[PDB]
Parts: C-alpha cells; structure tokens; sequence
C-alpha cells in the first residue's frame, strides 16, 4: 500500500517463495582435452580458396 | 496492414503471438452484437399483418406514416424524409478492382482504407425488410390495438380504441364522443406539423 | 483485393463448404 | 424487484401476455426466472356498438363492452365473454344521442320497477 | 444452399366500423429466461 | 416494447404529459417515435 497506516480488511501479498537453498551441477564427465595443440600449432595452413 | 506484402516483415510477424487473432475476435463479435441489436429491437412481431382493407379508421388520417405502395421501396413519407436527411457515402456499398485503380486521383478514401484491408460489412437485414417491420406493427397497433402483442390479433373499431385509451389516463370515455370532431382535426394538424 | 469468407457446417457433419468472395463480381473472375 | 415481489403492468417486461406470477431458481452464476402468463384463445366475432339511446339520453357502458349475438344487445367484459343484461346498474348516462356517432336503438332494463 | 430469409408468415386483420372479436377461453403459459449475474473472480501476480 | 404495444403509465417516459399511444419508423441505424399525448389547457379556479 505503500503507507505507514493500514485500514480493516483483508490485502493480497507476493507467492509463497521456497527458497531451493542448494545448487546442483551436472555435466558429461569427459576428461579429454581439446585440440589446443595440432590446430593452433599448424605448420602449415590452408589458403583461404 | 502492418506489412503489405513483403515477406520479411510477414515473417518478423510471426514472433509477435496472436495479437491479430484477438483484434480479429474482438471485431468480429462487435459485428455479431450489432445484427443482434437490430433484430432485438425490431424484430418483436411473428405475424407480417398487412394494410387494412382501407381508410375507414373514424375520421383520422394515417396516409403520412403509411407505406407508400407505389414508390420501389415501400418506405412511408416520413421514413423517407428521415432517409434523406441523413447523408452517406460511396451509395453503392460495393467497389471492386475495376474502379479502385481507375481514373480516381486519390480523391475517395474509400480505395484508401480497402487498399489497407479495412473493409465494411453488410448488415444482415436490409432497409427493405425494416420497413416491412415497421408496416406490420403500423399495421397491428391501428387494427387490434395492444392485443396483438400479448397473443392474437383482434378487431376493433378505431374510436372504440382511442375511448379506452382514454379511459386509461382517467378521463371518461363519452367526452371522447362528445369531441371526436375535434381530436381528430388537431391529431391530423400534429402529423402535418 | 477482397475478402474471403468460409461457409461450413460442422466437420462432425460433412467436409463441403462454400466460399464467399466480398466486394467482387463472379464475372471479372479471378473466383474459383 | 418488480416481477416477483409484486405484479407488473409493463408489457412484455416479464414473459409474452398478461403477467400472473415469477418464480426464481438457481443456476451456475445466473438466474432462471418462471412465468406464468395468461393468454385468451378461442375468440368470437360480434357485432358492438358505442352507446345506446333510451329515453333520447346515451348510455355508455360503465365497464366492458356493448356486444350483441345478432339479435340481442348484452354488455360483456374485456378478455372473457360475459354477457349480461343491459341494466342502469352497469351503464351511466351522458347528455343526448345526437351527437355520438354509430349509436344504436334498444331498451335499457331497470330493476328497480318489479318491486313498485 | 443459400435463400433469401423469411421475416415471417404473412396474415391479415379483418377490419370493419362494427365488428369486434371477444375471447372465450384462455389458457395458462409459463415460460423460462436465464439471466447472467456474475461471473469467476481472478488475480495474477505480476512479478511471478 | 412498452410504449408502441401498450399503454404507458410512467411520467415521462414516452413524451411530456399523459400518453396515448406511439408510432414506430425507420431511420439509418436508428429509430423513430412519434408519440401522442394528451394535454390539458384553460384551466379556471374553482373553491373545494
Ligand atoms: C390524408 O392526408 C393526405 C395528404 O395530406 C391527403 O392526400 C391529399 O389528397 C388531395 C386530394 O386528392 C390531393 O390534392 C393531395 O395531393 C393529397 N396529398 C398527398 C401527400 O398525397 C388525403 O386526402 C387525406 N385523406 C383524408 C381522408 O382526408
Ligand atoms: C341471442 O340471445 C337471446 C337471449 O338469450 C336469445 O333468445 C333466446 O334464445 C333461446 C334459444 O336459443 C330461446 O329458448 C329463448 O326463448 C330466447 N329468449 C327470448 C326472450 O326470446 C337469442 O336466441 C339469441 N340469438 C342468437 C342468434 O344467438
Ligand atoms: C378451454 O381450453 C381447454 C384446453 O386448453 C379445454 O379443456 C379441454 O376440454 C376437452 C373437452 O372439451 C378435454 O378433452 C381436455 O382434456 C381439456 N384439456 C385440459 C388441459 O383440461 C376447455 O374445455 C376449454 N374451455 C371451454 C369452455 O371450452
Ligand atoms: C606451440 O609450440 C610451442 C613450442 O613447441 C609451445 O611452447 C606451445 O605451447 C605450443 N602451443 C600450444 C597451444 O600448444
Ligand atoms: C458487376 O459489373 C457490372 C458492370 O458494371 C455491374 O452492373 C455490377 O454492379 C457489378 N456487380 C455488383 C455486385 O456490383
Ligand atoms: C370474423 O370475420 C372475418 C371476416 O368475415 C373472418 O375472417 C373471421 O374468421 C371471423 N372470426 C372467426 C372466429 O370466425
Ligand atoms: C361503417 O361503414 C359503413 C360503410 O359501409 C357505413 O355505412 C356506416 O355508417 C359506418 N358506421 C359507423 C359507426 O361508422
Ligand atoms: C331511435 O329512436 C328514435 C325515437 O325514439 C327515432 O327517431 C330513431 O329513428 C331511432 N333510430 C333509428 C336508426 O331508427
Ligand atoms: C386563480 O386565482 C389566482 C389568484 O387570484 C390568479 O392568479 C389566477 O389567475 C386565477 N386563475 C385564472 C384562470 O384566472
């Protein structure tokens, strides 16, 4: 109502709100790495046609 | 009308919901409303009862509100009157593609707002059978008073009709007689005014 | 140019319909 | 308001005919009115007349009608065929039968004469 | 199909300076009409 | 419904002064009532 002083009757308030109070992470357990290596590190690279 | 052909804005539309589809509803049911409206209010007699078999309704004159048998559409003098007072445009309701690219210099805007895809609806009953309406109920409240509309129609004598009804506002019915004379002049003298 | 209007009983019915084409003549065709 | 607390002379306001009685019922956000309506059938032609002279005074007929079955006059209410003999009891008398219109010659019976 | 609608079944008054029709007999109707007097009461909550 | 089938004991309702009776016309999306009332004139005093 955005005042100090409320009036009789009854009001509407936000939802109930159920904190989850947790988090969770799921993710493929792949242990490779990527090929930082033999791309970055081409002797010799393709012309652009 | 948000696009005009185009297809790239048609496309980009489509992310915007059903917010045509509800501008569409909406008028659609105002349309629905409006032939509901008219037949509500005239629409009220089941019977089409037809003209008397002539003048001999105790000295008054009813030839002004009366529908004209002889001009095409069968409207009173009144109701014509009425009819031309009132002004409206593009008096052939119908403009197809043969005269809205035609010579017209973009002087109508009725090619202006077709061209957009606004477009105007017929209603559903015609002037001619709104006349034809406002005949029989003519028709019922001078032959059989107010007992058509509570079942059926019955005859009674004009003069008898007005006594009663003079009765019902608490004036006995013979002055009535003593005077008829006289009302009826000054009811034509009213019409004429 | 011209709107066009769907005439159908139910679909529980019967599949015919007629179509109604506004503010147009059936002899300047483009009406199918 | 209107119709079933009470009873309405507006016509066609509750049902089609003369209005007797409403009940209301119940229903899924509305209501459901009955009414019960009273309506004449099986009527009569009749030949009527505006009043009737006597002793070259008209007398009008205080309620109802003049009717007449084709060879005696009767006086008769509105929605249901009553006649009744034409009596000074049930008809008042106005000025002379010149001026009415369409008047009719007939005999207008007094009770009070038998017991004389 | 499509045809042209009928407003109703034509009838006529049989009118004359003398004549007058009187019932007889009567009958007694009763007839049903629904009117609307409310309808479901609803909230959102806008944040949500 | 009221004033063109019947008879009308509302004030005011269907024209000034005690009506009679009422004749419906036609107009563009409209309607026209001509209504016939009754209204008295030359009044006199008179002692009760
Ligand atoms: C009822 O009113 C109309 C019009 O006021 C009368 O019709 C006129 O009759 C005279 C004589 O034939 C003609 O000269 C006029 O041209 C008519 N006027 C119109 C508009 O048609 C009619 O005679 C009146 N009927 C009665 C019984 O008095
Ligand atoms: C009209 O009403 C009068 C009064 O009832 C009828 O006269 C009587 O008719 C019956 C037979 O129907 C006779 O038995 C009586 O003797 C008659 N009374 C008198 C005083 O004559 C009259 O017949 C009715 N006429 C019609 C056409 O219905
Ligand atoms: C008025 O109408 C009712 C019918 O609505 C008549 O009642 C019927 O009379 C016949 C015999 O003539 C019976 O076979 C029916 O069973 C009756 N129907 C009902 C619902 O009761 C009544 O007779 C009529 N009144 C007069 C004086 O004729
Ligand atoms: C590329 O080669 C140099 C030397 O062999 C090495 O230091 C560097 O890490 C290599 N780059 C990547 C992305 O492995
Ligand atoms: C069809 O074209 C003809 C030729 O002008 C015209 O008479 C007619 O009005 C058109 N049809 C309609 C419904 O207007
Ligand atoms: C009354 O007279 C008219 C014309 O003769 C006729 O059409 C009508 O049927 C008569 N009424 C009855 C109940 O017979
Ligand atoms: C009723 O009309 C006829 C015309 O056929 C006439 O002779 C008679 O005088 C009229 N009666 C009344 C009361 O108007
Ligand atoms: C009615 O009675 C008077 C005198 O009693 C008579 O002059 C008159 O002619 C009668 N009416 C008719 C239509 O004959
Ligand atoms: C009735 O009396 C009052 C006061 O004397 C007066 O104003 C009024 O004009 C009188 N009514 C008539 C019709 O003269």
């Amino acid at each position: 109502l955005k005042s100090f002083t409320v009036e009789k009757g009854i009001y509407q308030t936000s939802n109930f709100r159920v904190q989850p109070t947790e988090s969770i992470v799921r993710f493929p357990n792949i242990t490779n790495l990527c090929p930082f290596g033999e791309v970055f590190n081409a002797t010799r690279f393709a012309s652009v046609y | 009308y948000i696009c005009g052909d185009s297809t790239e804005c048609s496309n980009l539309l489509l992310q915007y919901g059903s917010f045509c589809t509800q501008l569409n509803r909406a008028l659609t049911g105002i349309a629905v409303e409006q032939d509901k409206n008219t037949q509500e209010v005239f629409a009220q007699v089941k019977q089409i009862y037809k003209t008397p078999p002539i003048k001999d309704f105790g000295g008054f004159n009813f030839s002004q509100i009366l529908p004209d048998p002889s001009k095409p559409s069968k409207r009173s003098f009144i109701e014509d009157l009425l009819f031309n007072k009132v002004t409206l445009a593009d008096a052939g309701f119908i403009k197809q593609y043969g005269d809205c690219l035609g010579d017209i210099a973009a002087r109508d805007l009725i090619c202006a707002q077709k061209f957009n895809g606004l477009t105007v609806l017929p209603p559903l009953l015609t002037d001619e059978m709104i006349a034809q309406y406002t005949s029989a109920l003519l028709a019922g409240t001078i032959t059989s008073g107010w007992t058509f509309g509570a079942g059926a129609a019955l005859q009674i004598p004009f003069a008898m009709q007005m006594a009663y009804r003079f009765n019902g506002i608490g004036v006995t019915q013979n002055v009535l007689y003593e005077n008829q004379k006289l009302i009826a002049n000054q009811f034509n003298s009213a019409i004429g005014k | 140019f011209g709107g066009v209007s769907v005439i159908t009983p139910g679909t529980n019915t019967s599949n015919q319909v007629a179509v109604l084409y506004q503010d147009v003549n059936c002899t300047e065709v483009p009406v199918a | 308001s209107e119709c079933v607390l009470g009873q309405s002379k507006r016509v066609d306001f509750c049902g089609k005919g003369y209005h007797l009685m409403s009940f209301p019922q119940s229903a899924p956000h509305g209501v459901v009115f009955l009414h019960v309506t009273y309506v004449p059938a099986q009527e009569k032609n009749f030949t009527t007349a505006p009043a009737i002279c006597h002793d070259g005074k008209a007398h009008f007929p205080r309620e109802g009608v003049f009717v007449s079955n084709g060879t005696h006059w009767f006086v008769t209410q509105r929605n249901f065929y009553e006649p009744q003999i034409i009596t000074t009891d049930n008809t008042f008398v106005s000025g002379n039968c010149d001026v009415v219109i369409g008047i009719v010659n007939n005999t207008v019976y007094d009770p009070l004469q038998p017991e004389l | 199909i499509a045809y042209t609608m009928s407003l109703g079944a034509e009838n006529s008054v049989a009118y004359s300076n003398n004549s007058i029709a009187i019932p007889t007999n009567f009958t007694i109707s009763v007839t049903t009409e629904i009117l609307p007097v409310s309808m479901t009461k609803t909230s959102v909550d806008c944040t949500m």
